[PDB]
């Protein structure tokens, strides 16, 4: 929250960070090690928003660079298609054409008419949501601040946006809209939210400067679609965050001067907000006791599987969301017979793992 | 005898020879269970059943 420049140097972690990447957290461990001890000034979440093609990745990178937080790169839909040895399951051709063949943002931009697009439309929310928990994991373990370029909280903007265009199904809009509640209740809202505001034309200027053969030549980029971002951001998405997180809105990144943004954020302090607890703003961060800190900490360092399993929602009332059994059976055959998927990561000795016959270790929230 | 004697009928007069299997059966049942359980462990975890024989030996 405070810039290194006003520190005349770097920031220090108040206590030794906990190896949450490689270590499991236990309730025994909570008794054996306190949580908010590590916590410091910057222990907060600064979320970013803006109309698409706002280039905010470089902004957030520099902002986290000169305020000493984590960047946490943006959505990476490919990770579904990536594995312990990289290669793309998109490599696997339309052997199983109907609903097993891939769909990336490229495919969406080339054609949002395909019902299979709805797949990532929800899986994209999960990726955001999984990232968010990663951010909370990093906060509560290290006490260091974080900056997510985009949030699951904001994802519904694109959701209603695509549906208004007609691309998603009336069924899918209900599915995602109700399903957000199920998980979205279980996340802490960010401390601070910064939203960037260019007009639809202006972003079209920049998106034509992105020169992306799967976007710039695409056809989705109607003013209506790229404007629905504006209305939804303006009122629908902002207001609830405006209730909880402190909201700053500069014009945009390009004229957005980092240093003044640095100064404006730093000027906005929260000790002012250490008044009455019952205040609804910052509400999701008032942790009374060190024990309650540890409850939040263990709940994210030891219940990420639980967090993922909330997604298990049964809905076989939507055809595009249903899969053909026998085809799906083959889709299972392809994935787990394909190179580097037979076993757990680190145990695909067919693809190279050594040290087996004695190795019995498994990583905290290690995928499977 | 011609005399249904309860005590002598009950008495451990012997004539009970254990098999080569009679005592050994439990050891080669519990160990077989534990070995199979370890194979069960790796089978569900998507790990090689052979791998990590330290679990199987223990
Ligand atoms: N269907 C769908 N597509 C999304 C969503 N959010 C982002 N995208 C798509 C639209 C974009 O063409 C593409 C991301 O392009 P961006 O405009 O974010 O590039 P930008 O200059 O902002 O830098 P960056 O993406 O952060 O590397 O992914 C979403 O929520 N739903």
């Amino acid at each position: 929250i405070s810039g290194k420049t006003m520190r005349g140097g770097p920031r220090v972690p108040k206590a030794a960070p906990y190896p949450y990447k490689t270590k499991k957290y236990s309730v025994f461990n909570a008794i054996f090690d306190k949580t908010s001890k590590r916590f410091d000034e910057n222990s907060k979440v600064i979320c970013v928003e803006g109309p698409i093609a706002a280039g905010k990745s470089k902004f957030a990178k520099e902002l986290a660079e000169e305020l000493d937080m984590e960047y946490y790169p943006a959505v990476d839909l490919d990770l579904i298609y990536i594995n312990s040895y990289g290669y793309d399951m998109r490599k696997l051709d339309p052997q199983l054409p109907p609903s097993c063949r891939s769909y990336d943002v490229r495919n969406f931009c080339l054609d949002p008419s395909h019902d299979l697009a709805a797949q990532f439309q929800i899986r994209m929310y999960m990726l955001r949501y999984s990232q968010y928990i990663d951010a909370l994991q990093h906060v509560l373990s290290t006490g260091q601040g974080v900056v997510l370029e985009r949030s699951p909280y904001s994802d519904f903007v694109f959701m209603e946006a695509m549906f208004r265009q007609g691309y998603l199904s009336r069924g899918a809009r209900s599915v995602y809209n109700e399903l957000r509640q199920n998980t979205i209740g279980e996340l802490l809202k960010p401390h601070l939210v910064i939203y960037l505001d260019l007009p639809v034309d202006a972003v079209k200027k920049q998106i034509k400067a992105r020169n992306v053969d799967y976007e710039v030549q695409s056809k989705v980029f109607s003013d209506a679609y790229l404007s629905d971002l504006e209305q939804l951001y303006k009122q629908q998405y902002l207001k609830d965050i405006s209730t909880h997180a402190e909201l700053l809105i500069y014009d945009w990144t390009a004229g957005g001067e980092t240093e003044v943004v640095v100064e404006d954020i730093e000027r906005i302090d929260f000790n002012q907000f250490e008044a009455d607890i019952h205040n609804k703003k910052m509400l999701d961060w008032r942790f009374p006791l060190e024990a309650e800190w540890c409850e939040a900490r263990i709940k994210y360092c030891h219940e990420k599987p639980d967090l993922m399993n909330y997604f298990n929602v049964p809905r076989f009332d939507v055809p595009e969301l249903v899969r053909s059994a026998d085809d799906g059976k083959v889709w299972r055959d392809v994935w787990f017979n394909a190179p580097g998927m037979k076993y757990r990561p680190g145990y695909n000795a067919d693809m190279g793992d050594e040290g087996l016959l004695t190795k019995t270790k498994i990583g905290i929230n290690q995928g499977i | 005898s011609a005399v249904n004697d309860p005590l002598e009928l009950l008495t451990n007069k012997g004539t009970h020879e254990p098999s080569f299997l009679s005592p050994i059966w439990n050891p080669i049942a519990c160990g077989v269970a534990g070995v199979g359980a370890a194979i069960f462990i790796n089978w569900g975890f998507r790990k090689p059943v052979f791998s990590g024989i330290q679990k199987h030996i223990a």
